[PDB]
DNA sequence: TCGAACTCAGACGCGGCG
DNA sequence: CGCCGCGTCTGTTGAGCCGATG
RNA sequence: AUCGGCUCA
């Protein structure tokens, strides 16, 4: 028919039309002029060539570049037949029939807000006055403030209070929808409930962040709404932000905390030797509380206080136990949220983010859901809160260039010297002299590496109550490294001693080693020399991508259809399981 | 020091001499265009080789002919700017001169008939504005640079293609500049193979053959045979000593008259040692030794003529009786041995189905073009013009030369066609590779891929042009009249404008150029592509291409490249790169000399920068003698090692010619990784001016070079001392010396304020001087767009101290203070374009008219008469800006409505109305509107006073030029005068016009009065038809696609600032998206009072090792000091003797510093003005390579009493609280960056839909719904929910019913669902049965 | 949007999938090779009957 | 209907020829 | 049975912008 | 509507 292959004006009356008019042309003319010239009984070659012509419009309809050369349009671009309006990425099949274009949607900026729940989500307010149009035409009519819709368009666009009033109304208790593109697996979409603010950027917690992949640098973020009320108890009870907190590639938790609050939790509980209120006697946390804030004690001074906790051994309820811990004012003050179920030397140590991750697991087998929800949402709070409280900076005083650099690396030179002359006399082949040079070069590398982080770690030496003592340090490089928010020991190796051997592009390793760091600069060709790895890293970054997504797409579709149907096959044997430590160890 | 440089003097920081200075940033464009279109005398570039290419055209009789002489270009009828206002191409006529000589046909030379000379008009071509840009349609336009396989031969290997094999598989190619390719290729058993232009493969030797020369002569070429004699009893062979080497014996060898060699024994040295001792060669051997053998030449029955064997054939035993009965005394035979000469020849032989050159032609003629019959003349035409004809196969002046220097001739040039002798060449030393001996080539070396630019590229398609009009000149030449034909109507102008002008805006090279800033020009002109015509595809390349090369030291800049899907294909050329005559690339070196580095300058390319030893720059010359250590850091043939004192024999020029120009403007590069430094340096492109642009206070020392070769300030043209200065132009008066003696010596500068730049951001110019002091040449006048002072200021240095502040800076956040938005700097200007045509439909025309029905009068308070908007009127989305009406079609009537239609009085021809109106969401203030017309349209009054205003402001310039210039002219007009006598006091009480009557003396002064009327009457004749040509240039009308009357064309002009969500970044690769705008109370305040500005995150700087951000904010706190010093020392008034002092002791601080600046040469008003300069912070450099260290920082920092660790205590605003710990505190220098937010945010609730498909459009242009693609539909399905999608695939979507039906129910207060099908689906039944296959439904 | 039309050839036609697509449900069901049935709707040669 | 196109590449199944 | 050669068919997902042509 | 080109995560 006509309008599935319409025929479009133009401004200045040209039209533009799909290739299938003048593909059907090329036939009627072809057709009417073999007809005319069959009545006449023309001779036999024209008869033929006609004929032949007639075929090639025909299966040139049909699709166009299959019997001989496609037919190309004025442009030398070949035309758009009919059976390639179904083929390709472009096709009625994938571009049109699976994935759609849907209105009551939106799309914009994200950025942090940490004051929220994990259950909520901020909406611009002219966003959400957009997506909500509907219901607040309903509202308005209902209350009587407007008798007809007219009415309610132009009350709504003048912006009058009482539309902030029905509009706060609404969106109450009604979760939408955030999505992130690309969606790799089905924590990607997730159902939130709305908070209104001004602005112009959907803010967004931060534990669930992990979860979508997302970093606050320029992301961006998509809005649906649900209309029915069936779909909307589904967004309710099905797919919620509090409902899945267990992965299902393996039940790991899914909401451990990042990488700011984790050093709040580690810069609170830690202990000094020295600070103040060294070894007096408290009465519970509250105290604790109130010797911190007033600045009588400091954060951290090891103290003995008296502390109740429960435990629940019994038939399943709890009984109390009191006694007094040897701790310092930082884990009493944590005690003040550990909800009631949880043993006391879950807090006396020095919490890097293993344990805050085991806390939270084992909150969640004794006690159940809700108690880990509010428990990990305190968590947050406390992280930030203590972290900003501290004040911890990097500066270029940090970066500890080992003393015994100078003697290591000539020790190394010079052997590598003895080498080169043996090899000049002939003693030694060629291959034997680069793999013995290589050898001792890394050699020389790791003890500059060990003596770096014999000088790091444990060197404060402070004196308290007599003559000398050492404990490990306060360096911020140190604290972001050990407790695990970010970094590791690589890559404080690189930015203070030797920063390694690197490879070239066909593969081999470049015999004479970088021997400067990031601290104290380093040279023209020890650059020009990084530059070959780094960009083997960008360019194969880049090219992944491709063939990952499609072999995510063959898998989903040969494993499409299997459903769990029936209860119990009643089947006999299955399989045998084995460990596999084979080979070495566990 | 200039007069720019008195006024801010910058600090160096850096500690080698230099000895070549930057050259001019973008010549590769100036040089290439510039060589295209000279007149070049006998050496053939550009357009004269074009046409001495086509040296004169013949009949194809031979009766006539035309021959080309010359050419010239007229002068364009516009000059820039006019041409960008107008709408308008800016090119050149082209005139060639021409001579049509008739020699007769009854004469065998009878020339002299018939010799018509004159000049033809063809095409016209665009020019190069001073800069480097083209103007096409009036949209300023770049083309890029390309990098291309060299032609030329070329060897290598593939690694077994029939991997199963695991044998490797040598082949060779030869590719020519235009022409078809020849490939020769081994098999996995040895057996050689040809193949022309990738058609099927063909049995070798068969081109051999196809040479019409057979087995004997060139496969005698081929092998060189080994010989024997049958003396009448036996067989002797003749050995040369060094033939038998590494071999083994099969019998006792011997001599004639000794035993040599015992059987089972191999020959070793002694052996060949012995035998040559001995000086013997022929030997007595047994026959069998030929039982295994070949023949080599040709034998027959000398009288019947029967071949014994054909030449490189089998022999036998009887055959050597027959051979020697025949009168053969004498056999040559084949020294064969797989290791060193393999049969590969023998074995294609004894493949190949030929035996005679027909045979072989006739066969490659069928093949190439099948069917066709192979008439003799067919077939020695394919083979002929595919490979040895002028006209269809070139290789170049480059292609000989890689060729014959690939196989190791002498002689560098030759002809330009293949031949038999290249061909038998390319084969041995196939073979040759083969065997052992050389070894394969590699594609990446910069010494195999070319630069092609504009004058090239363009010089080959005016040559397409010109070979499609030859054509038509000889096939009109032939048949008419000869001696009434001027040449002139003989040619076609339109394939060469055709081919032009679709190559200069239409090809895949010819670009928009980015206009953000001056950086984004200068980075998008020295641009080098891999893509285009001629080269890969963004899938083809593999990963060989995209890595970096040894090669690329020097030439290419390696970490400076996008992130998408074409990493390595596009990359930036670097500093001190030149381009050598035949294209390749070249780098400077300084020759070093018996250890003595000298100071002439050798350039090298990319190949002989192999053979020689290099040293390094950062290699401690020691005071004008020979290197300091023993083991100088060098490399050679691509690795580096340590070498002697006296070995090198060159030494790089600059501490930084490995890196390009975009990312030698980063400082303390040296300490941060690398693709960090990519981030930073690719998003440093991407800035946009701001209100007032502030300069950096830690730079590179190359910002003023940027700055000023960019072409967006505008420099002093000759010396002189300032005028007269305005906001909109600055007037200048010439010193005398420079000053040739026609004119009154003033220029004019018309600076261009605010005005639209393809990106929608804002020019503008500021002047820089003030009035009446002087200006050298070479300086700026007028900093541009995003300049300050001559130096390139790209975005605005804050007070940032990092620390962790509650979380409002989690991952990469930003948390500004809110006295950044205070104060304006970081607002910029936005400004946008509206159009709006009228055309003539077939009821009749448009009109532009205040009048449009069915309007209340409200809307129409902001059109004047004419129906255009007012100047300075502020508009919101949805007003109108023009009122336009569209007629429509005419009904007949009745006498009643006439006489009512008369008495109400309103109209004929009841009427459409399609005016414009501003899209909805856009807001601004009109700025300027424009209106073009036809010549043939009336004017209405609006254009008509536009274009008087503007003839008054050309007026008003063209007298005040004519008028100072005769002001010079009327000083000597009064001077003249005053000879012969005195009237004092009547001189000047008279009026001036009254100098001419007064006494007049005979004998000179009649002359005196006659020049001063004649001289008089020239000026005014000048000023009168000077100003009639501008009148009729500027009334002129205009020229409009067909079928429009007149277009208006109305500007609008924004203004945005900060707000939650929009971007930022540092230069060094630390992005940021604002989080928090936080009153001035809680921003941390230090000891003092001063709050902060910024609060950055410290857990971002040890992962990513970006170590430049705190060694950049040290100096920053170090640099402000001084400067507040400064100002304490300045409103507390306190001496000139003492800032002289404390100034000329920050100038002396480094260890061993070049920059030394001596002041006690200032005057004291120069020394009071720089003082006034540095009040805000004193300005430093930085060199990439060669930076400053962590000693001189530190005394920087105690100069100016901080502390020295560089980090302070901050106190809290909100509690009053100490922090535990010390915090960092600096000044960095950050960007904006153009991804606002509101270009993103975007909502929908119901709007349009398509048209074949029933399903909302997209995209915010045009109001359109997100996309819903099948991965979420995945993802919901593995939930479980099953309602929800059915909700976004019916009734969201394409169900019609459903969504009326579902907008009535929510409008109403219920909530349900009543779906249908989606109407695509049965779309897409149609589309399936319309091919005969008969898809339907069953019923229930 | 849901009537069609259609066009009387004036002598038959072969359908591409039917004739071109992999092995060739016409040169399958008559069992004769494929290039003889290009040769002859080519129009280059004639067939018995 | 002359005018290109080029060195994607990896895998699979079929039509000829031994 | 076993090479050996030939024409099809595949190659991430959402968005933003501006020329070109009909 | 198609095509080419630049850019974001
Ligand atoms: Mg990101």
């Amino acid at each position: 028919p006509p309008d599935l292959r319409p025929l479009v004006p133009l401004d200045g009356g040209r039209f533009a039309t799909s290739d299938l008019n003048d593909l059907y042309r090329r036939v009627i003319n072809r057709n009417n002029r073999l007809k005319r010239l069959l009545d006449l009984a023309a001779p036999d070659i024209i008869v033929r060539n006609e004929k032949r012509m007639l075929q090639e419009a025909v299966d040139a309809l049909l699709d166009n570049g299959r019997r001989g050369r496609a037919i190309t349009g004025s442009n030398k671009r070949p035309l758009k037949s009919l059976a390639d309006m179904i083929k390709g990425k472009q096709g009625r099949f994938r571009q049109n029939l699976l994935g759609k274009r849907v209105d009551y949607s939106g799309r914009s900026v994200i950025t942090v807000g940490p004051y929220l729940r994990l259950h909520q989500c901020g909406l611009p307010k002219k966003m959400a006055l957009e997506l909500f149009k509907p219901f607040i035409y309903g509202k308005l009519e209902l209350r009587g403030l407007a008798t007809t819709i007219k009415a309610a368009k132009k009350m709504v666009e003048r912006e009058e209070a009482v539309v902030w009033d029905i509009l706060d109304e609404v969106i109450r208790e009604h979760p939408v929808l955030l999505n992130r593109a690309p969606t790799l697996h089905r924590l990607g979409i997730q159902a939130f409930e709305p908070v209104l603010i001004e602005g112009k950027a959907i803010q967004l917690h931060p534990l669930v962040c992990a979860a979508y992949n997302a970093d606050f640098d320029g992301d961006q973020m998509a809005v649906h709404v649900p209309l029915t009320l069936e779909a909307q108890l589904e967004a309710r009870a099905l797919m919620m932000s509090t409902n899945n907190i267990l992965s299902p590639a393996n039940g790991e938790p899914i909401i451990v905390p990042s990488q700011d609050v984790v050093l709040g939790l580690y810069y609170m509980t830690r202990d000094c030797v020295n600070a103040k209120g060294e070894g007096m006697v408290l009465t519970g946390p509250k105290e604790a509380e109130r010797l911190y804030r007033s600045g009588l004690a400091s954060l951290h001074a090891r103290v003995k206080v008296r502390i109740t906790e429960y435990e629940k051994d019994a038939n399943g309820e709890l009984v109390a136990k009191t006694s007094l811990k040897d701790t310092t004012v930082g884990r009493a003050i944590l005690w003040m949220i550990v909800p009631k179920g949880l043993p006391y030397s879950i807090v006396n140590q020095a919490l890097g983010k293993k344990a805050i991750s085991k806390m939270l697991n084992t909150c969640y087998r004794i006690l159940g859901l809700k108690p880990t929800v509010i428990f990990a949402d305190q968590i947050m709070y406390t992280g930030f809160a203590y972290a900003a409280r501290s004040g911890a900076s990097v500066g270029i005083d940090d970066m500890v260039i080992p003393e015994k650099k100078h003697e290591i690396i000539s020790e190394a030179e010079a052997e590598v010297a003895e080498i080169q002359e043996q090899f000049q006399s002939g003693l030694v082949t060629a291959g034997e002299r680069y793999n013995k040079v290589i050898d001792i070069w890394a050699a020389a590398n790791d003890r500059v590496s060990k003596a770096m982080m014999d000088n790091l770690q444990t060197e404060t030496v402070i004196n308290r109550d007599g003559q000398e003592e050492k404990q490990v340090s306060f360096n911020s490089i140190y604290m972001m490294a050990d407790s695990g928010a970010r970094g590791s020991a690589a890559q404080i190796r690189q930015l203070a001693g030797m920063r390694g051997l690197m490879a070239k592009p066909d593969g081999s390793i470049i015999e004479t080693p970088i021997t400067a760091n990031f601290r104290e600069g380093l040279n023209v060709l020890q650059y020009f020399i990084s530059t070959h790895g780094a960009r083997k890293g960008l360019a194969d970054t880049a090219l992944k991508t491709a063939n990952s997504g499609y072999l995510t797409r063959r898998l989903v579709d040969v494993a499409q259809d299997l459903v769990v149907t029936e209860d119990d096959c009643g089947t006999h044997e299955g399989i045998m399981m084995t460990p596999v430590i084979e080979g070495g160890d566990v | 020091y200039s007069y720019t440089e008195k006024k801010r003097i910058r600090k160096d920081f850096g500690k080698r001499p230099q000895v070549l200075d930057v050259p001019y940033l973008l010549s590769i464009q100036l040089d290439s265009f510039q060589k295209f279109i000279e007149q070049d005398p006998e050496g053939q570039y550009g357009l004269e080789a074009a046409f001495r290419s086509v040296f004169p055209i013949q009949s194809y009789s031979g009766n006539s002919e035309l021959q080309y002489v010359s050419y010239r270009l007229g002068e364009p009828v516009f000059d820039v700017q006019e041409c960008q206002i107008r709408g308008v191409t800016y090119s050149a006529p082209l005139r060639v001169k021409l001579r049509l000589v008739i020699y007769e046909r009854e004469a065998p030379e009878g020339t002299v008939k018939d010799i018509k000379e004159q000049e033809v008009y063809m095409g016209e071509i665009p020019l190069m504005t001073d800069n480097g840009t083209f103007v096409i349609n009036g949209t300023e336009r770049v083309i890029v640079s390309q990098l291309h396989r060299s032609p030329g031969v070329f060897f290598d290997s593939d690694k077994g293609k029939t991997h199963s094999s695991g044998k490797v598989l040598y082949n060779a190619r030869i590719i020519p500049y235009r022409g078809s390719w020849l490939d020769f290729e081994f098999d996995p058993k040895d057996n050689l193979f040809v193949r022309i232009d990738r058609r099927r493969k063909l049995p070798a030797t068969i081109i051999l053959r196809a040479l019409n020369y057979t087995t004997e002569q060139i496969l005698d070429l081929f092998f060189e045979k080994v010989i024997f004699e049958i003396r009448d009893n036996k067989l002797q062979m003749e050995l040369v000593p060094e033939r038998l080497r590494g071999e083994t014996a099969s019998f006792d060898i011997e001599a004639n008259g000794k035993v040599y060699v015992e059987k089972g024994r191999r020959i070793t040295a002694r052996h060949i040692r012995q035998l040559e001792k001995d000086d013997v060669k022929l030997i007595e051997v047994p026959v069998e030794y030929i039982a295994g053998k070949v023949v080599a030449k040709d034998y027959i029955d000398e009288s019947t003529g029967e071949l014994i064997c054909a030449a490189n054939m089998e022999l036998s035993l009887d055959l050597l009786a027959k051979l020697s009965q025949s009168g053969h005394k004498r056999i040559e035979t084949l020294f064969t041995n797989d290791l060193d000469h393999g049969p590969y020849i023998s074995e294609t032989l004894r493949v190949d189905p030929t035996n005679d050159r027909l045979s072989a032609l006739v066969e490659i003629y069928r093949m190439m073009r099948p069917g066709e019959p192979p008439t003799r003349e067919a077939a020695e035409s394919l083979f002929e013009n595919l490979f040895f004809s002028e006209d269809r196969y070139d290789l170049s002046a480059v292609g000989r030369m890689k060729f014959n220097r690939s196989l190791l001739r002498e002689e560098i040039e030759g002809s330009g066609i293949l031949s038999k002798d290249d061909i038998i060449d390319v084969m041995k030393k196939l073979i040759d590779i083969r065997n052992g001996k050389g070894e394969v080539d590699d594609i990446d070396h910069l010494g195999n891929r070319r630069i092609r630019s504009v004058g090239e590229m363009a010089e080959n398609q005016f040559r397409v042009g010109l070979v499609r009009v030859e054509r038509a000149v000889k096939e009109r030449l032939s048949l008419g009249d000869l001696d009434t034909l001027m040449p002139q109507d003989m040619i076609n102008a339109k394939p060469i404008s055709a081919a032009v002008k679709e190559f200069f805006g239409s090809s895949q090279l010819s670009q928009f150029m980015d206009q953000n800033n001056p950086l984004s020009e200068i980075t998008h002109k020295r641009r080098i592509s891999a893509l285009g015509p001629g080269g890969l595809t963004r899938e083809r390349a593999g990963f060989e291409v995209r890595d970096v090369h040894p090669t690329h030291y020097g030439r290419v800049c390696p970490i400076e490249t996008p992130e998408g899907p074409n990493i390595g294909l596009i990359n930036s050329l670097s500093v001190y790169a030149q381009t050598n005559e035949y294209g390749f690339l070249e780098t400077p070196y300084r020759k070093v000399t018996d250890g003595v580095v000298t100071d002439e300058i050798h350039y090298l390319s990319a190949i002989e920068e192999g053979n020689y030893v290099i040293a390094q720059a950062n290699s401690n010359l020691d005071e004008e003698g020979h290197f300091v250590e023993d083991l100088v850091t060098c490399r050679s043939k691509g690795e580096s090692s340590l070498f002697s004192r006296d070995q090198v024999d060159y030494m790089d020029v600059s501490t930084q010619q490995v890196v390009s120009v975009g990312a030698s403007l980063i400082p303390f590069l040296e300490h941060d990784d690398a693709n960090r430094a990519l981030m930073g340096a690719n998003m440093q492109r991407q800035a946009v001016p701001t209100l007032r642009a502030d300069k950096p206070l830690v730079g590179t020392g190359m910002e003023r070079a940027v700055a000023v070769d960019s072409g967006v300030t505008a420099v002093a043209k000759r010396g002189g001392v300032v005028q007269y200065v305005d906001a909109s132009r600055i007037v200048i008066k010439v010193n005398e010396d420079e000053m040739y003696p026609g004119e009154a010596g003033i220029d004019i500068y018309n600076l261009t304020k605010y005005t639209r730049s393809n990106q929608n951001t804002c020019i503008n110019q500021m002047p820089c001087v003030s009035l009446g002091e002087p200006v050298e040449r070479g300086d700026v006048l007028a900093d541009g767009p995003s300049t300050d002072l001559g130096e390139l200021a790209l975005g605005q240095n804050m007070r940032v101290a990092f620390m962790p502040w509650n979380g409002y800076n989690f991952e990469d956040s930003i948390l500004v203070s809110e006295r950044v938005v205070q104060e304006d700097r970081f607002t910029t200007i936005h400004i946008q374009e509206l159009a709006c045509v009228s055309r003539d439909t077939k009821l009749g025309p448009e009109e532009i008219t205040a009048d449009i029905p069915n309007v209340g009068e409200a809307a129409l308070s902001k059109l004047d008469e004419s129906g255009i908007v007012y100047i300075g009127a502020e508009v919101t989305g949805g007003d109108i800006l023009v009122g336009k009406v569209t007629p429509k079609g005419e009904t007949q009537l009745t006498p009643e409505e006439k006489l009512l239609r008369a008495i109400f009085g309103e109209k004929a021809s009841d009427v459409k109305d399609s005016s414009l109106r501003v899209p909805n969401g856009v807001s601004g203030t009109v700025i300027d509107v424009q209106v073009f017309t036809r010549d043939g349209v009336e004017k209405d009054k609006r254009a008509l006073e536009i274009e008087e205003m503007q003839l008054k402001q050309a007026k008003k310039d063209l007298s005040e030029e004519l008028q100072i210039l005769e002001a010079g002219l009327f000083s000597r007009i009064r001077a003249v005068l005053v000879a012969g006598g005195v009237e004092a006091e009547k001189l000047d009480k008279l009026p001036r016009d009254r100098w001419l009557e007064l006494g007049l003396t005979d004998e000179e002064k009649q002359n005196q009065l006659e020049q001063l009327a004649e001289q008089y009457d020239e000026l005014k004749h000048e000023f009168e038809k000077k100003l009639e040509a501008k009148r009729r240039k500027i009334t002129q009308g205009d020229d409009l696609a067909p079928g429009v009357l007149k277009i208006v064309k109305v500007y609008l002009a924004v203004k945005r600032r900060i707000q939650p969500g929009d971007k930022m970044a540092g230069r060094h690769g630390n992005k940021g998206v604002i989080s928090k705008i936080n009153p001035i109370e809680d921003m941390p305040y230090d000891e003092n009072g001063t709050p902060v500005d910024i609060v950055l995150n410290p857990l971002g700087v040890p992962s990513r090792m970006n170590i430049g951000q705190i060694l950049e904010t040290h100096l920053g706190m170090a640099a402000k000091g001084i400067g507040d010093k400064i100002n304490a020392m300045l409103k507390q008034q306190q001496e000139v003797a003492k800032l002289r002092e404390f100034i000329q002791r920050a100038y002396d601080l480094g260890a061993d510093v070049r920059q030394k600046v001596d002041l006690s040469t200032f005057s004291d008003e120069e020394v009071m003005r720089l003082a006034e300069n540095l009040r805000k912070g004193m300005p430093i450099a930085t060199p990439v390579f060669d930076g400053a260290k962590e000693a001189e920082i530190k005394e920087l920092l105690k100069l100016g009493d901080l502390p020295t660790s560089g980090q302070i205590r901050l106190y809290d605003g909100r509690t009053g609280e100490q922090f535990e710990r010390p915090v960092t505190v600096g000044y960095m220098y950050m960007l904006k960056l153009n991804h606002l937010v509101d270009d993103k945010m975007h909502a929908r609730s119901t709007g349009s839909y398509s048209l074949v498909t029933q399903q909302p459009l997209g995209g915010k242009a045009q109001f359109g719904g997100q996309r819903f693609g099948e991965m979420e539909v995945w993802a919901l399905e593995a939930y479980g929910a099953a309602y929800t999608l059915q909700e976004m695939l019916t009734v969201k979507s394409d169900d019609v019913n459903g969504r009326t039906k579902m907008y009535k129910n929510i409008v109403d207060g219920n909530h349900q669902m009543e779906p249908g099908m989606p109407e695509s689906f049965n779309v897409l039944l149609k589309e399936i049965r319309s091919l005969g296959i008969n898809i339907e439904l069953e019923d229930e | 949007r849901e009537r069609m039309g259609h066009i009387e050839l004036a002598s038959p036609t072969a359908h591409i999938w039917f004739l071109k697509s992999l092995p060739s449900r016409i040169g399958l069901l008559l069992d004769m090779p494929l290039r003889d049935i290009e040769r002859v709707l080519y129009f280059e040669s004639y067939v018995v009957i």
